[PDB]
């Protein structure tokens, strides 16, 4: 009765305290998803921010333990694992801005730009997202604006009125991405352009990992 | 094309045999489902 | 030609609608589970769980990365194993009790041995080879295991060499769940191309496929006697099929209810059928009479998981609450 | 000190009426002072100087203790 | 024959019908209100770190509720004491610890939340229950030795001409230890707390209001009720006995606030119902709350 019931009530103790200790070490972590339309520079960012089924990356940043995730790699339906991210902190969006001259190789017809546009769209507008904040990365700003000088910008948006200058196509590009999202109020988008060079990524990352675990603190405590 | 061939190739019985098979095993194993009836405290060990 | 022939086929086949027959029995009555133990280990979205051959314990799997194998009378914790891969979706029981099956995103599944010699759980093998991350997997037999995984495909494995044995291909879409038959000669399976189909587990060849669904099969059990199976779907309807019948029997759904369904379980006489929807509740439905037999709203979350012990004493069913409650 | 002090001058009156109102005078009472009380009393002059010596002698006592009064939650 | 000849019948007053009135309704719905959050918080404390600190307020101001019908008592029956010698030294006591430790609570929380809003990074990393415990632990410590000196002091007297047992405090003539005791007693209670909840509230409004993402209205609304509520509520009664402890009784100030005393404990008593109400209608759901537990 006692001799063994209790051992095993002890045995449970000890699982139950393991257990509790590896939970609040796995929150002590921030957890990021990261996407992105095949190849839109997830290799330079992922490089970057540094000191075959989903692939997880850890990095620490002004003593903020980060670990993101990436599920480009899967090629499956999203809709069937992408609720497993629910609880993410941020979402870090890649889009390269020179795919605006390029069409995709499986269809043809369709610019990769409208393809990352339309991912962006499901992505912000997923119930399980609601809350969660987007990081979008405009990465290849160098070859961007080398391209612009040659290719005008109209060739994948039709109803652009505007010179062929970088900031203008920049800005125009940035404006259509964040009119996407529909929820203006609760979701908030930090847009930044990116280069193969600049280390800048990982502060901007890490304020917005800052503002959203303070809005999270803020909604615990009934502030918010 | 060869599997739906071969899906079209295998036999088939009819609805109401399979219904019956079913209403046969489910009156069968009645008083063996303690779900179905209600069990005493002594003999569940869900005590409390 | 042969689809239309398939379906002249299957429509001769329905002399009639076993809800006319199923007349004469009388409805059972409503019957109210009460919860007995409650289960508070985990502490992330509980996502799979299953039951013993010994309808003792029982092992859970949550996004966390913990697999905990509960004592279902003592309420004990048996084994603590920190899984690998954190974003895990299924898991299964050996019929021995011997090895325990995981995985999920991480297209590898995992076989842990609980009967080591050093006491702590060690992985047996590493399973890879599936492009898909593994959505279901049961266990053949102690050295046989069978996988399904989103690739539009499912295999066979022998835990001992590590290599696929059989691989089975005809699916169209993800495939989300699997059941093994009594026999352990046959096994059902359902993916997101809206369809169920049957495969031999050594000739791999598909027997029999279904098309009643409209949407992706989240879920899927056999019935005890092997010769029918059950499948959720996200469609919000459940349905019932037969192998000797080949067509769709009976459709459990209801108007006030639209959420789709997550798991699907029997007991042991197959007169119950137990199916966890999106709802923060769960349904139990007649399998005879497609009615509502009684409601499970313990849950706070979505409910998960949902088994019935080999010996229908008590029924499981886990959710995103991050507590197991057991019902009977 | 204070019973004993005020038992001694009730006992010199011997009409019960004249210790009702020494009794009285003796009676603590911070919103009004003595003449202001002594005034309304609706007796004869005997219960007026009994109550006004009496009245004296309690103040004369009460203002040397230093006890405070502090309502129960202060 | 029987009435006093003086014609000063004792009744009670306009002051004491309001505070009684004021005691009855804050007796109510402070229990209520502090039972459920008492229930809720407990059912929380181990999944949350926030139920800790409203689980210490929820009980102190249960016990403080609790012990107002003794002082309802205490009023109808003319401050009479029945209890003997013991009673007097230790329930006074523990009345002031509760509403001490609900003000430090209130303060810690104020902290917490400031902690929290400017050091996110360091909260994520090291913040768990062990140190809100911690705090919590050393806010009733100090108010146990803020309320030291009602062990000290209270004592008994003897009304004998109208019996009656009156409870109350003797410094022994000794002025300066009076006066050191309020002095002592308004900084850690009243001024004190009353700065911290200031400062760190007005510093998280800035912080918030400084980002778009992080902005709200519902955070300056709490702000501005809770810090409101508290100082309304207490600062009556911090000034009355402070000023009470400063003067000699032979003023008539003296007496009119000895009339207002009963009203300013009666108004401080309104913050234990006004804490349960503010964290129920801040919270993002309490019938979900009260359902899951
Ligand atoms: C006798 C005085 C008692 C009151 C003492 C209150 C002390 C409050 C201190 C608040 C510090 C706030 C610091 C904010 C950070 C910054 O310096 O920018
Ligand atoms: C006798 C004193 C009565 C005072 C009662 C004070 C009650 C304050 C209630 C605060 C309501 C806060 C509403 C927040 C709404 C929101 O979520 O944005």
């Amino acid at each position: 009765l006692s001799a063994e019931d209790k051992a095993a009530v002890e045995r449970s103790k000890m699982i139950d305290r393991n257990l509790r200790e590896d939970g609040e070490k796995a929150a002590r972590e921030v957890k990021l998803l990261l996407l992105g339309a095949g190849e839109s520079g997830k290799s330079t960012i992922v490089k970057q921010m540094k000191i075959t089924g989903i692939v997880e990356t850890h990095f620490t940043f002004k003593d903020l333990h980060f670990k993101m995730f990436d599920v480009g790699a899967q090629r499956s339906e999203r809709k069937k694992w992408i609720h497993c991210f629910e609880g993410v902190t941020a979402i870090i969006f890649c889009v390269a801005l020179s795919d605006y001259d390029l069409v995709l190789a499986e269809d043809e017809e369709m610019n990769r730009m409208h393809e990352s546009m339309k991912l962006f769209d499901s992505i912000c507008n997923n119930k399980w997202f609601t809350d969660t904040s987007i990081i979008l990365f405009l990465n290849k700003k160098d070859l961007f604006e080398e391209k612009i000088k040659k290719s005008p910008l109209t060739i994948c948006y039709p109803e652009y009125a505007g010179s062929n200058t970088y900031e203008e196509a920049a800005a125009y590009i940035q404006c259509q991405f964040e009119d996407l999202n529909k929820r203006k109020d609760t979701k908030e988008i930090y847009t930044h352009f990116t280069c193969s060079t600049d280390t800048k990524n990982v502060q901007f990352v890490f304020d917005a990992v800052t503002d959203v675990i303070i809005k999270n603190n803020l909604k615990d405590c009934g502030l918010f | 094309v060869e599997q739906l061939k071969m899906e079209a190739n295998i036999d088939r019985i009819k609805v109401s045999k399979a219904a019956a098979d079913l209403m046969a095993y489910c009156e069968a194993h009645a008083k063996e489902d303690p779900l179905l009836t209600p069990v005493p405290a002594s003999e569940n060990p869900f005590r409390e | 030609q042969l689809k239309n022939q398939i379906r002249d086929a299957r429509k001769a086949c329905a002399d009639a609608t076993l809800s006319q027959i199923t007349n004469n029995i009388d409805p059972v009555g409503r019957i109210q589970m009460r919860t007995r133990r409650t289960l508070r280990g985990h502490l992330a979205k509980i996502y799979a769980m299953h039951w013993g051959t010994d309808s003792r314990l029982l092992v859970s799997a949550s996004q966390d990365g913990k697999l905990i194998i509960w004592d279902s009378y003592t309420t004990n914790k048996v084994h603590a194993i920190p899984l690998r891969s954190s974003w895990v979706m299924t898991c299964a029981y050996a019929p021995s009790g011997n090895y325990v099956a995981c995985g999920g995103l991480d297209n590898i599944c995992s076989i842990y041995n609980l009967k080591t010699r050093e006491g702590n759980v060690r992985v047996s093998r590493e399973l890879a080879g599936h492009t898909g991350y593994l959505s279901c997997c049961r266990f053949l037999d102690d050295n046989q295991i069978v996988t399904s995984s989103g690739d539009t495909t499912c295999a066979l494995w022998d835990i001992e060499t590590g290599q696929q044995t059989t691989t089975f291909t005809g699916h169209t879409g993800d495939v989300m769940s699997l059941s093994l038959a009594p026999d352990t000669r046959l096994f059902v399976s359902g993916a997101c191309d809206a369809s169920a189909k049957l495969w031999d587990v050594r000739e791999g060849m598909c027997r029999q496929t279904f098309t009643g669904h409209e949407s992706d099969i989240n879920a899927i059990c056999f019935f005890p006697n092997g010769n029918a199976f059950a499948t959720g779907s996200d469609d919000a309807t459940c349905r019932l099929f037969d192998l000797r019948a080949d067509q769709e029997l009976m459709t459990y759904s209801h108007d006030n209810i639209i959420c789709g369904i997550t798991s699907v379980s029997f007991s042991k006489s197959g007169r119950l059928l137990l199916a966890g929807y999106d709802d923060f509740n769960c349904n139990v439905w007649d399998a005879l009479k497609a009615d509502r037999a009684g409601v499970l709203a313990g849950h706070d979350n979505r409910v998960s998981c949902l088994g019935v012990t080999d010996d229908g004493m008590a029924v499981a069913t886990g959710s995103w609450d991050s507590f197991l409650k057991i019902w009977n | 000190t204070l019973q004993k002090k005020i038992e001694e001058i009730a006992a010199k009156y011997k009409h019960s009426v004249v210790k009702k109102c020494c009794y009285d005078g003796a009676c603590v009472n911070n919103d009004e002072t003595c003449e202001q009380r002594a005034a309304r009393i609706s007796l004869g002059p005997r219960c007026i100087k009994a109550f006004t010596e009496c009245c004296v002698v309690a103040s004369q006592l009460r203002a040397n203790i230093s006890h405070k009064d502090m309502q129960l939650g202060r | 024959l029987n009435t006093p000849v003086d014609k000063t019948s004792n009744t009670l007053r306009v002051p004491d019908i309001l505070a009684l009135v004021i005691f009855a309704v804050v007796f109510l719905v402070g229990v209520l209100g502090n039972a459920l959050v008492v229930w809720v918080t407990a059912f929380e404390a181990k999944r949350t770190i926030n139920a800790i600190w409203f689980l210490n307020l929820a009980v102190a101001d249960f016990l403080s509720c609790l012990a107002l019908p003794i002082l309802f008592t205490s009023i109808v029956q003319h401050h009479h004491w029945p209890f003997g010698g013991a009673a007097c030294s230790i329930l006074p006591s523990l009345i002031l610890l509760n509403m001490y430790a609900s003000i430090l609570l209130l303060a810690t929380i104020s902290a917490d939340r400031f902690l929290l809003v400017f050091k996110p990074i360091w909260c994520q990393n090291f913040r768990g229950a062990g140190l809100a415990w911690i705090a919590c632990a050393v806010a009733w410590g100090l108010a146990l030795l803020l309320t030291i000196p009602s062990f000290l002091y209270r004592v008994v007297r003897e009304e004998y001409f109208p019996p009656k047992v009156l409870c109350g405090v003797d410094y022994s003539h000794d002025k300066r230890r009076e006066r050191a005791v309020a002095i002592v007693r308004l900084v850690l209670g009243f001024l004190w707390p009353l700065l911290t909840l200031t400062i760190c509230y007005t510093f998280i409004l800035l912080r918030t209001w400084s980002r778009r993402a992080t902005r709200s209205t519902k955070t300056l609304k709490v702000v501005v009720a809770v810090v409101a509520s508290f100082f309304i509520f207490w600062l009556p009664y911090q000034v009355t006995g402070i000023m009470m402890s400063f003067l000699e009784p032979s003023s008539p100030t003296f007496l009119l606030l000895k009339k207002l005393d009963s009203l300013c404990v009666s108004f401080a008593y309104i913050n234990c119902c006004i804490n349960p109400i503010i964290y129920v209608v801040a919270g993002q759901g309490f019938q979900g709350r009260l359902r899951k537990s």
